[PDB]
């Protein structure tokens, strides 16, 4: 089948589907997935204790 | 003489009806030959699921033979005097008619009478004709074009009466009694619903007078001389795709709704037709055709024929086009197709519509163009409009078309409508339902 109508259309649907998700984590927990540690600037003597990674 | 004046002077057509309900027309001129016939407002709409192809089934046997002359008998005798039996069996509308020298109009219209009242309906000539149209169908199961039509008609108008073929099922072919034709001919072989028409040099009197000496049988009951208005059919936007590649071409048939029979929209449709027109590759006319979208398929090479149509009925009706195509041309062709459809709509000419308009009027003329064709005009005419529109009518009537009137009748039936499909053999390259659905606005 033509691309056009047929996953243009669900393409777009697929795509608002996974952008609330993303504006939902974005706007109402934007820290969740990051290290409070990034809100400390880089000191080059001080290791933090718990390294991990994203 | 001026084509007014020549439109003026032609006999005007005469119109009596008998106390049984038929009615009997007919247009003189001075002809030692002329055409009579029954035009009967019967045909496969009228059929059921049990009995469909009855009417077909008949109209093998309405040549076969009477009871007041066995098969041999009958031939000879039309045989013998030189006259051509011809007739047909269509969704909405019947026909029996003779071609003979106008000295015999009487005794051909005993032998019409005496065909539609009296057919023997030979128990043995039944199962014979059995084979035949067995055979028919699996003759026009070759024509793609009329394989194509039957299936614009069976999901245009699906789930209804109009979905059913004129030939009928094979199953019914090879089960019909002796009965279901007799109950067929009782049912709809009626005065009311008959017309007796005559073209030629014919004395309209001595016509209905032979005509109130057979066609007689009247009726008692209110039941018998009403004519039974029929289910309305629902148009359906769909499409049915019938693919076999081992088909040399394709033939692709689109369409909307059309009017039906008495609505005066249908003159300015085919005005519209006419200016799309219609086109084959042994037009010489060549990539200068004024018809644009003939000129398109000679440029690009887009089909080996297309061709507009306007198919009426009593309340319904398709509009829509058929080409035939080889299988890597088709989706260019569908897309010029609809595009001309939308410039009707959309961007119609004064220009466009006054080539379309004389077109238009020596074409109708040509549908009178001798006893047999003026017959069937008088035939479906006073079955379809209940009386005969002269040429001058409908010149009258051409004559107001303008380009304005093209563009908001098209519009009001084709634009942003959802239209039937037909496909048959290799249709791979037609794109899906939903981009021609698209194609039907803007453009
Ligand atoms: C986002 C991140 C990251 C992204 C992609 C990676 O994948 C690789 C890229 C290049 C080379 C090797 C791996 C690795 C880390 O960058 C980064 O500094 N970190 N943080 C981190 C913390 C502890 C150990 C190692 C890394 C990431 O997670």
């Amino acid at each position: 089948i033509p691309f056009h109508p047929y996953y243009s259309f669900k393409d777009i649907l697929g795509l608002t589907l996974m952008l609330t998700p993303f504006l939902t984590l974005a706007l109402f927990s934007p820290n969740l997935l990051g290290d409070p540690e990034n809100f400390t600037p880089a000191n080059p003597l001080v290791t933090p204790p718990h390294i991990k990674p994203e | 003489a001026t084509y007014a004046q020549t439109l003026q002077n032609i006999p005007e057509t005469n119109v009596t009806t008998l106390d049984n309900g038929l009615r009997v027309a007919s247009e003189e001129s001075s002809q030692p030959t002329c055409t009579v016939g029954v035009w009967i407002g019967a045909g496969s709409r009228y059929e059921n699921e049990k009995n469909n192809g009855a009417g077909y089934f008949v109209e093998h046997l309405a040549f076969k033979g009477t009871k007041k002359r066995p098969c041999a008998a009958f031939e000879k005798e039309v045989e013998s005097m030189g006259a051509h039996f011809n007739g047909y069996t269509s969704r909405e509308q019947t026909a029996f008619y003779i071609k003979a020298l106008s000295k015999d109009m009487p005794k051909v219209v005993e032998l019409l009478a005496d065909v539609v009242q009296n057919c023997a309906l030979e128990e043995s000539q039944i199962e014979k004709e059995r084979g035949v149209i067995l055979q028919e169908l699996k003759e026009m199961d070759n024509d793609m074009t009329n394989v194509t039509f039957d299936y614009l008609h069976a999901t245009a108008f699906q789930g209804t009466a109009l979905a059913r073929t004129v030939e009928g099922t094979t199953e019914n072919i090879k089960h019909l009694t002796r009965a279901d034709l007799a109950s067929y001919i009782d049912t709809h072989f009626k005065a009311p619903r008959m017309v007796l028409a005559a073209a030629g040099g014919i004395s309209h009197k001595e016509l209905v007078d032979a005509a109130r000496q057979h066609f007689s049988g009247v009726s008692f009951t209110y039941k018998e001389d009403a004519v039974p208005i029929l289910p309305r059919c629902r148009f359906t936007g769909s499409e049915i795709r019938a693919r076999d590649d081992a088909l040399p071409v394709a033939h692709v048939a689109l369409a909307v709704e059309g009017p039906g029979w008495a609505d005066p929209d249908n003159v300015v449709l085919h005005v519209a037709n006419a200016i799309i027109g219609r086109y084959d590759r042994t037009f010489g006319g060549g990539k200068h055709l004024s018809s644009r979208l003939a000129a398109l398929a000679v440029e690009h090479k887009l089909c080996h024929s297309f061709q507009t149509f306007n198919t009426s009925y009593s309340d319904t009706g398709l509009f829509g086009f058929h080409f035939v195509a080889d299988p890597l041309s088709i989706d260019d062709m569908m897309f010029c197709a609809q595009g001309e459809w939308m410039r009707l709509c959309t961007s119609t000419t004064e220009s466009e519509v006054k080539r379309a308009k004389n077109h238009l009027r020596s074409a109708m003329v040509a549908q009178l163009d001798g006893t047999t064709p003026v017959c069937e005009t008088i035939g479906s005419h006073l079955l379809n409009y209940g009386r005969r529109i002269s040429l001058e009518e409908w010149d009258s009537r051409i004559s107001a078309v303008d380009a304005r009137m093209v563009r908001d009748v098209c519009s009001k039936y084709i634009y942003d409508k959802c239209p039937a499909l037909a496909a048959v053999g290799p249709i791979e390259q037609l794109l899906d339902y939903n981009r021609i659905r698209s194609g039907m606005y803007w453009i």
